């Protein structure tokens, strides 16, 4: 890491210190910020230190057993320390629901910014590539732990020009509780895991892939768009998912997007596991050289989006 | 004939919990009442009409083992108001309480169930959601059965259309109708597959596919028939006559699954036998 960061990085864990035991009446609720198939999550001030941080809380009827197991894997998410990954002040369980406390990303997640920008500029795109793929790696090296929910909305941006990840499966017990949950709408799960499980990293991938063309087009693309769908620049989950395993993989309009976008998202939406690109491909392809290079302002390309002041 | 209650009826109370199409409080109206909140808030005047025709079919339902559909109501938003039941559900006791039931009441729980959903069913009403969520112990005796029917605030409308959006928990869910393709899905052979379900909690002590922790590998490998529930997890001390019974009821093409009646007798049956 460079000087700016390890600035942020040693700031925020000076703040952590300030923060004790987590109880609920050490909270005072301030606004919701979102809700999914499974959780909700409010903005709320530490009294006990005046620290403002964002409260996800899951309500899940599991036994008592099984949910103390999971306050106790979550707090490996002490050791997660990287500018890639959102910050995590502590985790606990009250009044029938667990808690989990995280830093405030003033942004929110690339799939509310997704809504209010219609489609991402590709210039932004690389800079949000290079972002998880780094963060992915941290979690690859420094933890041994692979994400497993890669999509827009759990990749977080803030007024700072930052682009973290979160909800990685750190707690398998919670995964597997989140198992007996309804089903959603839409899948990111590469086709490997829909027949199998994990294959490392590559399926994570995968799951990037479909949300950088997602984000790239403003829609979720299975299926791929009609024909005169693309000029203009409801299908059940499991026809999605015998669409994702049975049927080539989506892609980038010809005509709009680099050459290079096109090359980068294909290789990462290789059907087969094994020849789809690694992360030390990927780190390396051209498409990320190119974006690296880059100065792009993504910080006011945010705020510009969301209707914020500079 | 025209069953809807007003407002200031219904004293809502504590908030209780959310599932696959409402949300529940428990709510005063002549005695403690279950409030669901329904999901569909702005109903159209098309979608309207056939709540209010299938309330009428199950607001004719009396059974020991169902339980009371008093009403509804549209005056803050468009709810539902049911008996209140006590004590825990059937999945609270297996999966979180673990309670230590003996195969006699673990088999009567079975008997009764079967029970409520043949009359269900003698009425010609598909429950479409049968789980053990939705089985409740009243008295830690007899077996209740609520949140059935109501096909019509499941599904959002088009405008005169509708489409069952898959929703719910898809553990209880019969291959057929995970694929969704099958102009009618949900029959009265896709309860007897969730009632197959039910009977694997019971004998199993588990939820099925306890060794996948994957929800759209469920949808599909269950869909695609790949993925079925390992019955090697039955209990030793669990009857064959039932573990055959429940081997009947889980089978891939719903043509094969018995109905009720048959059902119903093969518990009563065994439950002799023991
Ligand atoms: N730390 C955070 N800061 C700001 N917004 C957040 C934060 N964490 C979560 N959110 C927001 O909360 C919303 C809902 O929370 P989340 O539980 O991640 O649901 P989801 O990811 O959108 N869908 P699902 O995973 O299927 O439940 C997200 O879309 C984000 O906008
Ligand atoms: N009639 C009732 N009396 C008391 N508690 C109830 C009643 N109906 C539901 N509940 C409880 O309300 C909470 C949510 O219920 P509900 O919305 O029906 O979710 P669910 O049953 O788990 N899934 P589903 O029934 O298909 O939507 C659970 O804790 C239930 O046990
Ligand atoms: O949250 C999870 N899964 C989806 C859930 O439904 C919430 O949407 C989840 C599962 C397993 N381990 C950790 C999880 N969370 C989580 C992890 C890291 C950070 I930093 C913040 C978080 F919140
Ligand atoms: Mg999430
Ligand atoms: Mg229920």
């Amino acid at each position: 890491l460079d000087e700016q960061q390890r600035k942020r990085l040693e700031a925020f864990l000076t703040q952590k210190q300030k923060v004790g035991e987590l109880k609920d009446d050490d909270f005072e609720k301030i606004s919701e910020l979102g809700a999914g198939n499974g959780g909700v999550v409010f903005k709320v001030s530490h009294k006990p230190s005046g620290l403002v941080m964002a409260r996800k809380l899951i309500h899940l009827e599991i036994k008592p057993a099984i949910r103390n197991q999971i306050i106790r894997e979550l707090q490996v998410l002490h050791e997660c320390n990287s500018p890639y990954i959102v910050g995590f002040y502590g985790a606990f369980y009250s009044d029938g629901e667990i808690s989990i406390c995280m830093e405030h990303m003033d942004g929110g997640s690339l799939d509310q910014v997704l809504k209010k920008a219609g489609r991402i500029p590709e210039q932004i795109l690389g800079k949000v590539s290079i972002a998880v793929i780094k963060g992915l790696t941290y979690l690859r090296e420094k933890h041994k732990i692979m994400h497993r929910d890669v999509k827009p909305s759990n990749i977080l941006v803030n007024s700072r020009g930052e682009i973290k990840l979160c909800d990685f499966g750190v707690s398998g017990q919670l995964i597997d509780a989140m198992a007996n949950a309804f089903v959603g709408t839409r899948s990111y799960m590469s086709p490997e895991r829909l027949q199998g499980t994990h294959y490392s990293v590559q399926s994570d991938i995968w799951s990037m892939g479909l949300s950088l063309v997602e984000m790239a087009v403003g829609r979720y693309p299975i299926p791929p768009p009609d024909a005169k769908e693309l000029e203009l620049m409801p299908m059940a989950i499991f026809e999605l998912l015998d669409y994702i395993v049975n049927e080539p993989p989506p892609k980038l309009p010809s005509g709009v997007f680099s050459l290079e976008f096109q090359d980068f998202v294909n290789k990462c939406l290789i059907k087969n596991p094994a020849e789809r690109a690694d992360l030390k491909q990927l780190m390396v392809h051209a498409f990320i050289k190119r974006s690296d290079a880059e100065e792009v302002d993504f910080a006011g390309w945010l705020c510009s989006t969301i209707g914020l002041n500079q | 004939d025209d069953w809807e209650i007003p407002d200031g009826q219904i004293t809502v109370g504590q908030r209780i919990g959310s599932g696959s199409f409402g949300t529940v409080y428990k709510g005063k109206w002549h005695g403690d009442v279950a409030v669901k909140m329904l999901n569909v808030t702005a109903p159209t005047p098309q979608q309207l009409q056939a709540f209010k025709n299938e309330v009428g079919v199950l607001r004719k339902t009396r059974h020991v083992n169902i339980l009371l559909f008093m009403g509804y109501s549209t005056k803050p938003q468009l709810a539902i108001v049911t008996q209140w039941c006590e004590g825990s559900s059937l999945y609270h006791h297996l999966h979180i309480i673990e309670t230590k039931f003996e195969m006699i009441k673990l088999i009567d729980i079975a008997r009764q169930t079967a029970q409520g959903m043949d009359y269900l069913h003698a009425k010609s009403i598909i429950h479409r959601d049968l789980k053990s969520n939705n089985i409740f112990l009243h008295e830690d005796l007899t077996v209740k059965i609520g949140d059935f029917g109501l096909a019509t605030v499941k599904s959002r409308w088009s405008g005169s259309h509708q489409f069952e959006q898959l929703s719910g928990s898809i553990l209880w869910m019969a291959p057929e109708v995970i694929r969704m393709q099958d102009k009618n899905p949900y029959s009265f052979q896709s309860d007897v597959y969730a009632f197959g379900i039910v009977l694997y909690e019971l004998m199993t002590g588990q939820l099925p596919y306890s060794n996948i922790n994957n929800r759209d590998q469920i949808i599909f490998m269950v869909g695609r028939g790949y993925l079925s529930p390992d019955l090697s997890k039955v209990r030793s001390n669990c009857p064959k006559a039932m573990k055959r019974l429940m081997a009947e009821c889980l089978k891939k093409k719903r043509d094969e699954r018995p109905l009720f009646p048959q059902i119903l007798a093969s518990i009563e049956l065994l439950a002799r036998s023991l």
